[PDB]
RNA sequence: GCGCAAGACGGACCAGAGCGAAAGCAUUUGCCAAGAAUGUUUUCAUUAAUCAAGAACGAAAGUCGGAGGUUCGAAGACGAUCAGAUACCGUCGUAGUUCCGACCAUAAACGAUGCCGACCGGCGAUGCGGCGGCGUUAUUCCCAUGACCCGCCGGGCAGCUUCCGGGAAACCAAAGUCUUUGGGUUCCGGGGGGAGUAUGGUUGCAAAGCUGAAACUUAAAGGAAUUUGGCGAAGGGCACCACC
RNA sequence: CCCAUGAACGAGGAAUUCCCAGUAAGUGCGGGUCAUAAGCUUGCGUUGAUUAAGUCCCUGCCCUUUGUACACACCGCCCGU
RNA sequence: AGCAGAGUGGCGCAGCGGAAGCGUGCUGGGCCCAUAACCCAGAGGUCGAUGGAUCGAAACCAUCCUCUGCUACCA
């Protein structure tokens, strides 16, 4: 918890993978390589209602919790790596990333380079469902 | 009914007629 | 229940000698205990860094991959592993009413670095062009692909690793292509998009000494 | 929770159209007093005026639509 | 009767095009029949731009965009109100709706 | 986050664009074979058009014998929804989906519009081949070539307007040149049901394919377009016999 | 009219009515029926508020476009064991 | 003939000290133009019986009765 780094002159970088879908949000922060984690909280950690766990407020609360964890641990700067569901399902990010980014910026956590890293397919396998789709 | 499923039940009637024709020999 | 993060020691990683900024960042690892050593745990690790935060105030949409091999004690040295382009710029190149030509060559340097390069070029709409088409025939596409093949093959086998990397810091291969290939069809958006490592030779420490000073 | 958010009070600048299923809510454009440069949109219940200052329990959310 | 001069699509001398899938649905739709939406939008629209720019390490930073292509079936396009029905004389208009903002 | 293994598919580029008799065809390179259009002061000289018998190709699904089975997923096992739900929804999952080899010959196989030939308004673009012409680029001179601009010629997919003309109208530059009725030629329909049904023949391992009635019953069944009402259709306004 | 008799009823389930200014509500007085005559109705006066200046979510209405196998007009028409 | 289970609203069932409920059936009302679904309310109870402990038992104590699980006419 104690380290010989310079606070005023420079800063410490990590990366944070924000995976947001239409069912859940994932605010995961690691080191610069991504091999070694820092803290991982999700939209199920803050709200116990299973209706809206991909809600913006749950993602906001999880982002404030992981920002407090990185502040008490000693991480000052973050590189945002945004992610959707990917694959053959969808490409639009979920309704938690917009609140999660603003909650990460509002807490005093400095933001470096932001990027969308989602799995894009070059015509992968068949999507779940019939030929006529899911009729509702 | 539409023509598709009326056609299908006609084919099933044809099938049953064919088996009773072959087993009624 | 005890906190596992009290047994973490911060490290430092250093870029190779072709980069002006030497310090890349800090990483942490569990404290060593018995059989598993912390030097082995930093053996396979890849960092995804950008060019504008590594060389100087250059373009900011080119990313490099760097892998460590050895640790000198709170100090790690890395070597080049691959090059890839930032997604938003790359999908901003692709638009409708134009054609794009791809190529791929397995070529290797003077040492045992077997590479795999990918180049993409986009057709230029002329300044006084009224036609919205800006299309090209298939044999022109084949000739442009052959010419880009010869250009990105020729500038590799006579060069070592350092000169190839210093060539990759600007888009000099792309400028040489769009100067060479504009006799057939003019191009406006030409860069090399991906460089891969397939085979790696034996690790001896002289290269890792002279590639960091 | 385990965190006491300090209460901030904000004054409106312009009233928008009335949102909600029955039209009982109203979109307003509030602005903060500790730094008079920030403008966000909040959902209010009840009649509001121009220059009417409102209390805010939280200052982090944004206004959603009628749904 | 014949509703349109074409068949609501762009197939004239082909007879077969490659089918694609919907985004809202999973319905197999031909490529020239589906409604296309090449949308351009930012990560942060108009409220978090000042919060990102005031908490950024770098000065004079451009904000990246989202470039995705949406493929819609006809029922999913009407139900999401992407396109709406028109009059018989106004059906023949082929220009896109004008943009202002 | 680092690699390994298997199988499927070729996004954005991708358009009322191209090729093919149709079904159909989208990573790179190499080999073989075929073809339309353009160009020609080249060659044979009527060798042509449509076609009973006969013959090739023919989506998906289905069948037989192998390999392989990643994803999806008829039947099936469940969880909810519901008065009921063996349905819409969700988790698994069998044949099949993939390739080889042998079968059947079926689609809204549609442009719901057979093939050849002639004539009959324009307009601006598109793909190919050819021709002419101010100019710019491949770094400043010349020539030809590729890349743009201005116009034409022939063929092809198309688009806009039209009291040419036609039709029941929707609409059509062909669905026109038709009572002022004849250019040549093949297939095919005489009110709606029974019915693509019974039987006979024939093909096939099977599923089934082709040919194909009658008895009886019926005064309507249909096509286009207009005016009302009704939409768990859309877009604007209103009401305390509506709500907040 | 007089004296006795002093029951249910402890703020009411599902649902539903009326109204926004001298208004709702409380409170009494006239007229109609009337030989005997108001718990109803029509008028009148006194006291006198809460909330809101909006919406199309419910129940419906007006206009335009579109769809229809409906026209005794969706409370319509229609398929099968 | 010998040991155990059950005895509770028309029917089946939960219960063991401070204390009559459930699913179902019946009747009535609302919702709708009306019916069916849906909602609400109620009637319907010697808790099989006897005497006792306990301030107080449907339950605790001893007995009998009714229907079942096992031995079976055991001289
Ligand atoms: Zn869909």
């Amino acid at each position: 918890s104690l380290g010989p780094q310079v606070a005023e002159g420079e800063n410490v970088f990590g990366v944070c993978h924000i995976f947001a879908s239409f069912n859940d949000t994932f605010v995961h922060v690691t080191d610069l390589s991504g091999k070694e984690t820092i803290c991982r909280v999700t939209g199920g950690m803050k709200v116990k209602a299973d209706r809206d766990e991909s809600s913006p407020y749950a993602a906001m609360l999880a982002a404030q919790d992981v920002a407090q964890r990185c502040k008490e641990l000693g991480i000052t700067a973050l590189h945002i790596k945004l992610r959707a569901t990917g694959g053959n399902r969808t490409k639009t990010p979920g309704p938690g990333a917009q609140s999660a980014l603003r909650a990460l910026a509002r807490s005093g956590m400095k933001i470096g380079r932001i990027e969308d890293v989602t799995p894009i397919p070059s015509d992968s396998t068949r999507r779940k469902g019939g030929r006529r789709g899911r009729r509702l | 009914m539409r023509a598709k499923w009326r056609k299908k039940r006609m084919r099933r009637l044809k099938r049953k007629r064919r088996k009773m024709r072959q087993r009624s020999k | 229940v005890v906190d596992p993060f009290s047994k973490k020691d911060w490290y430092d990683v250093k870029a190779p000698a072709m980069f002006n900024i030497r310090n890349i960042g800090k990483t942490l690892v569990t404290r060593t205990q018995g059989t598993k050593i912390a030097s082995d745990g930093l053996k396979g690790r890849v960092f995804e860094v950008s060019l504008a935060d590594l060389q100087n105030d250059e373009v900011a949409f080119r990313k490099f991959k760097l892998i460590t091999e050895d640790v000198q004690g709170k100090n790690c040295l890395t070597n080049f592993h691959g090059m890839d382009l930032t997604r938003d710029k790359m999908c901003s190149m692709v638009k409708k009413w134009q054609t794009m030509i791809e190529a791929h060559v397995d070529v290797k340097t003077t040492d045992g670095y077997l590479l795999r390069l990918f180049c993409v070029g986009f057709t230029k709409k002329r300044n006084n062009q009224i036609r919205k088409t800006s299309y090209a025939q298939h044999q022109q596409v084949r000739q442009i692909r052959k010419k880009m093949m010869e250009i990105m093959t020729r500038e590799v086998q006579t060069n070592d690793l350092k000169e190839v990397v210093n060539k990759l810091i600007p888009d000099s291969i792309g400028k040489d292509i769009e100067k060479a290939c504009q006799s057939i069809y003019p191009l406006h958006d030409v860069f090399v998009r991906k460089v891969k490592m397939l085979k790696k030779p034996k690790f001896e420490l002289g290269k890792l000494m002279e590639l960091h000073g | 929770t385990s965190r006491v958010q300090p209460i901030k009070l904000a004054r409106v600048t312009k009233v928008l159209g009335r949102t909600g299923s029955q039209g009982q809510c109203t979109q307003v454009r509030v602005e903060f007093m500790d730094d008079t440069s920030r403008s966000i949109i909040r959902n209010v219940k009840g009649p509001v005026r121009e220059g009417d200052v409102l209390t805010l329990l939280e200052s982090e959310r944004e206004a959603r639509r009628l749904r | 009767t014949k509703k349109r001069r074409n068949n609501g699509r762009a197939k004239k001398g082909r007879g077969h095009v490659q089918p694609i899938r919907c985004t809202n649905c999973a319905r197999c739709v031909p490529k020239d029949k589906a409604i296309k939406k090449f949308v351009i939008r930012n990560i942060v629209e108009a409220a978090a731009v000042r919060d990102i720019s005031e908490a950024s390490v770098f000065d004079a930073y451009v904000l990246p965009k989202l470039y995705v292509k949406l493929h819609y079936c006809v029922s999913c396009a009407i139900h999401s109100k992407v396109v709406r029905n028109r009059s018989r004389e106004a059906r023949k208009d082929r220009t896109p709706p004008p943009r202002f903002r």
